[PDB]
């Protein structure tokens, strides 16, 4: 029970269905747990607090 | 240092014919 402090590992997340007609399949999928994220390159807070 | 890894090992065995020595031990 502690914070660690070297970098862990990620399935690694992945982006899908956007737009306003799909017609998806549920071909493949792995199986193993993974992450799937709806917006494209999100990720934004670049403030630093010193 | 800069990423967390994990390893594996698994206990060995050593072992020889059993030798001969020319001492003699009791009486």
């Amino acid at each position: 029970d502690d914070v660690g402090i070297m970098q862990q590992k990620k399935p690694p997340t992945v982006v899908q269905s956007r737009t306003d007609v799909f017609n998806e399949q549920f071909a493949n999928e792995a199986l193993h747990p993974m992450t799937k994220v709806i917006f494209n390159g999100l990720d934004v807070n670049t403030e630093v607090q010193p | 240092a800069k990423i967390a890894t994990a390893s594996s090992a698994r206990q060995t065995d050593v072992e020889k014919p059993a030798d001969v020595t020319f001492t003699i031990e009791n009486v």
